């Protein structure tokens, strides 16, 4: 009845949710503690533990078992017994760990993207039986038809389409099981975009690596030929914090700034109306005087969250999924403030190619 | 249940229009002028102030080659009864008895880079028949108009990609006024 005081879950765009109108929604004396948004849909994880899904299904990405698009965020109730802790949702599929150590995928698997050792479609969550109790997962990732996990020891695993490299792997076309991608340094965060990925190790460097067209993987022309192994942007001299990788574009998290690179054709790199494209990393100057804690990308914009909760969007605004609230939708091209949110603090975002989810909660 | 979300309470009686992106033909005289550094595109509806039918941004020229994305859309109320001015509008169009001669005009405009309006300039124009849509019976995305050139009304300089959702209501609106 009420919003409670503990906040609810925005929907923007086609999320398939409230028939693609701003939608909200929360849980019964449960909260969200993690959101994550693919191509066409969505994931929230309860502090209960529980999954919730919904969005398109078309390939069994929702791990409801059947194929038609779902309305309503739903509870997987196959993982009741389980304590969900994290989701990632790619372009068809959705990875989930749980806190007894088990892994779970399912929906498209055409490149060994669900780690099952095959490569058949499911629409029901199926165990990747490689993870265990001694995998601690801090964090899962997924782009297109790729997967990721990593530990909270630091050890990352991918797995699915290596066709651009975009997985690490090498000359190697896809895996499907976890394959160990190591470039002998403890990860602390790790990206899947669409056709290329990123990592930051525990001292502060990031690491790209896949398809090496429109600048996205930041790095010098002369290195552009070694895009199948990760390798260092040696370019951005400070410590970086955290990554995330779009369709185009990547945005990156420094102790001093963020950063952008690759191809901002609809704003989604936030550096202004006169450069859409820059193969090395360059600064968003316009909000240098905002501490940003948490940076999130979908196909075609970026989200950032301040250290107080503040939101700010920039890129393609179809649908309304830059998560601003005007009723007339356009693409920003420098940051911009989600002011429709300034009596909330924000709490959690996802981004996904036609939609964004925001968990927020009210002043009062 | 309460594996149960909560979820709070909460057409062809409208017309969706968004300006989708533009490029220019290198020889065009406006990607040799210097002058002209950044573009917006327009449009006029009945009686909407123009302030909410520009794209809200102004872009760099694109250079040769390149296309510049504004995905600036605007839904437009066409209820039966109460934009009763608003579908007669639309059906002078579809008669082709407007100034246009049946034609939607966007207007890609050249905005200085201090915004004066009194020294933009009207760039190209691109015309979009809305009887066509009510002939072939469906919306086609990202159709690609000629903008032609102010000087003839004839001579490309570039082309303009816009997406109108206007069947459903087009078709409504021609029902209702030649018998209703
Ligand atoms: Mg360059
Ligand atoms: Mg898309």
């Amino acid at each position: 009845e009420l919003m409670p005081d503990s906040g609810a879950v925005f929907t923007f765009g086609k999320s398939k949710f409230a028939e693609n109108n701003p939608g909200k929604f929360w849980f019964k004396n449960d909260v969200p503690v993690h959101l994550s948004c693919g191509d066409e849909h969505s994931a929230v994880v309860t502090g209960n533990n529980k999954l919730y899904m919904f969005g398109s299904n078309n390939w069994g990405q929702l791990g409801l078992g059947s194929k038609s698009a779902i309305s309503k965020p739903t509870c997987v109730k196959a993982l009741k017994p389980e304590k969900v802790k994290l989701a990632a949702c790619g372009r068809n599929h959705t990875l989930v760990s749980t806190e007894g150590g088990n892994v779970y995928a399912t929906g498209g698997n055409n490149e060994g993207q669900l780690g099952l050792g095959d490569t058949e479609e499911r629409n029901t969550f199926h165990v990747i039986s490689f993870f265990t109790s001694e995998h601690k997962i801090k964090q899962l990732s997924a782009g297109s038809n790729t997967s990721a996990a990593l530990t909270e020891d630091g050890r990352l695993f991918m797995w699915g389409d290596n066709s651009e490299g975009q997985i690490g792997l090498k000359n190697v076309s896809n895996v499907c099981v976890p394959q160990q991608v190591t470039i002998g340094k403890p990860v602390s965060w790790v990206s899947c975009g669409y056709y290329h990925s990123a990592f930051v190790t525990t001292d502060g460097e990031l690491y790209v690596f896949g398809e090496p067209e429109n600048g996205k993987l930041g790095l010098p022309n002369q290195l552009l030929g070694n895009h199948r192994t990760p390798q260092l942007v040696s370019e951005i001299p400070e410590k970086v914090i955290q990554v995330a990788c779009g369709g185009e574009h990547t945005v990156v998290l420094t102790e001093n700034a963020v950063y952008t690179f690759g191809l901002g054709q609809f704003g989604q790199l936030g550096l202004g109306t006169f450069l859409f494209e820059t193969s090395e990393p360059k600064v968003i100057e316009n909000i240098r005087d905002q501490t940003i804690s948490y940076i999130s990308c979908g196909e075609n914009h970026t989200a950032l969250i301040t250290d107080i909760g503040l939101m700010y969007t920039f890129g393609d605004g179809r649908h309304g999924k830059l998560g601003l609230g005007l009723e007339n939708f356009t693409n920003h091209f420098i940051p911009t403030l989600c002011s429709n949110f300034l009596r909330f603090i924000v709490k959690l975002v996802a981004c996904g190619g036609c939609h964004m989810v925001v968990f927020a909660a009210p002043h009062r | 249940d309460s594996d149960d979300v909560i979820v709070p309470p909460m057409d062809s009686e409208k017309m969706c229009i968004e300006i989708v992106s533009l490029a220019f033909y290198p020889e065009a005289e406006v990607m040799s002028d210097e002058n002209i550094k950044q573009v917006y595109v327009e449009y006029k509806f009945y009686d909407l102030p123009l302030s909410e039918t520009e794209t809200p941004v102004s872009l760099r020229k694109p250079r040769a080659g390149e296309e510049i994305h504004f995905h600036f859309s605007k839904v437009i109320d066409l209820d039966p009864q109460e934009q009763q001015g608003r579908r007669r509008f639309l059906f002078d169009m579809l008669n082709g008895q407007d100034p246009d001669q049946g034609h939607l005009k966007f207007t890609v405009v050249s905005d200085p880079l201090d915004e004066e309006k009194k020294e933009c300039e009207e760039v190209g124009y691109a015309y979009l028949q809305l009887w066509q849509i009510l002939e072939s019976g469906r919306d086609i995305l990202e159709q690609e108009l000629d903008i032609v050139s102010p000087e003839d009304l004839a001579t490309p300089i570039g082309r303009l990609k816009v997406s109108l959702q206007a069947a459903a209501v087009l078709h409504a609106i021609y029902k209702e006024m030649t018998e209703d």
